[PDB]
């Protein structure tokens, strides 16, 4: 606190000392089970550890980084950095000045982008240019390669989303691991490692079904570290613009009344957002398409469907219109 | 079902509460002055030359 | 308590620097910013201030716009084909003067 | 005990110090358009201008 000198009133406020808390918990139980008949293990299984464990703990394995990506991705983030594909520099600039602005600790910081948004850094003319970025022995040219930027190195993972890019203290996430005991009552049974996770295997012989029923299991846990007010701010999020949408293959018509078309949607740069557009169609009775990007023409005729895709920077949404001429 | 009475144990991972690095005091003009003590009212007068005109 | 006294402390000088009877505020202009400080420049020599024993702190802010300036990240605008602007995200010298970033100060000045 | 004091010229006028801002065009709210939950529903918005700062 503060106060006067030679002030008659000689009060102290006293200070507080609060110590704040939060709690790990352990929540989700990955598996992958599996069962053969004895026929099938007795003829079809040759190499049971090549055809069956190999697979199994490659799952779980998979199981477990989709499990962390789903950690990362959803995570509560206040606002999103929109990255401009034409000008991608300032959004990371950007980023680390948030970090900053928080006290984050500059060390200790992952950056992991997405295939499109490394992609557009690739494309982006402040790497390619070589007078934009010195390095006249041009690497986001003649390699596709940038690596570095704004003080952060960049990790390439297909896991994330495409377009999304997340720049993270060590703090940030915490996942915890646990490997359940085999019981008393069970078969004997052997202990796999999935990217240095140790899971348990157990096989059990159920003489109702003559067969054989595998399970290669895990206990997880995962939590956001969030600050005492409940904000977070050890991760960064990022996107990448999208300023308008078109539907592959054009105009295009049906082979038939019955037969059906899978549409595809993608972005100015190339992103898959089928699964984010909201498909309609003109003329009803001649077509319907799905929501799910399925077109079905029952009547003859012409429809217009349109995709509409809001965009990761809001506003009004990018429309795409393609004309089906239904036999 | 079964009931365990399992203690509430406390850790400490090294999540500490984030704060700014102070760089000011270094950058500005402390103490060109100590004798406040000794005058009146805890002032001091510096004193600032005088220049005339031709 | 040693911790408070010092962030207190260091909220006074704060106080103290911010507060002081500013006469005008040279607009930085993101886009172009070094004339901004080149304009600091020549209005602390038009009042003949010493060269020497000059300190600037920038903020958060400013620190960044000066990293995102076109200026400073462009290697053909400035020499500097390491690219620190751009490789890292650092402007450490401009204008003749050295960049001090405060996080006591705030973000835009 | 502490004291400070803003070094003035004798007319008054301070020389020695220089001040720069950085300037904004544009302000735009964290979040964007929404749609509360209830009455209840109590949003706390954060401004950030073009530049970024919390305005």
């Amino acid at each position: 606190n503060r106060r006067d000198l030679r002030d008659p009133d000689r009060t102290v406020i006293a200070s507080e000392l609060v110590e704040h808390s939060f709690g790990v918990t352990l929540d989700k139980h990955v598996y992958a089970a599996l069962k053969f008949t004895d026929e099938q293990r007795t003829l079809d299984i040759r190499d049971y550890t090549k055809q069956v464990l190999m697979p199994q703990v490659s799952a779980v394995a998979y199981e477990l980084e989709d499990y962390i990506a789903e950690l990362i991705e959803g995570a509560p983030y206040e606002e999103t950095i929109l990255i401009d594909p034409a000008d991608t520099v300032p959004a990371f600039i950007t980023a680390d000045q948030r970090m900053g602005e928080a006290n984050v600790p500059t060390d200790s910081r992952r950056l992991v982008v997405g295939s499109a948004v490394a992609a557009a850094l690739a494309k982006d003319k402040q790497f390619r240019h070589a007078d934009w970025s010195g390095d006249q022995a041009n690497a986001a040219l003649r390699e596709a390669h940038v690596g570095r930027l704004a003080g952060m190195n960049v990790i390439r993972s297909n896991a994330i989303a495409p377009d999304k890019a997340y720049l993270w203290h060590r703090t940030a996430f915490i996942l915890a691991y646990r490997t359940p005991v085999v019981p008393e009552g069970a078969k004997a049974g052997a202990s796999f490692s999935a990217n240095g996770v140790a899971l348990r295997w157990l096989a059990d012989y159920d003489y109702s079904q003559l067969g054989d029923r595998t399970l290669l299991d895990v206990f997880t846990g995962r939590k956001v570290v969030t600050e005492v007010d409940g904000s977070f701010v050890r991760a960064v999020e990022l996107q990448l613009q999208a300023s308008s949408i078109t539907i592959v293959g054009g105009a295009f018509a049906l082979a038939t009344t019955t037969g059906t078309k899978q549409l595809k949607v993608r972005d100015d740069n190339g992103t898959d957002v089928t699964a984010r557009c909201t498909f309609a169609s003109s003329a009803g009775t001649k077509a319907t398409v799905s929501a799910a990007g399925l077109v079905t023409g029952v009547a003859a005729g012409t429809a217009d469907i349109t995709a509409s895709y809001v965009p990761p920077q809001g506003g009004t949404a990018k429309t795409a219109t393609v004309t089906v001429t239904v036999p | 079902a079964h009931i365990f009475v399992k203690p509430e144990l406390v850790a400490e991972i090294g999540v500490k509460q984030l704060q700014r690095e102070i760089v000011l005091p270094g950058l500005v003009w402390t103490n060109p002055l100590t004798d406040f003590g000794g005058s009146k009212n805890d002032t001091i007068t510096v004193r600032v030359p005088a220049i005339t005109t031709a």
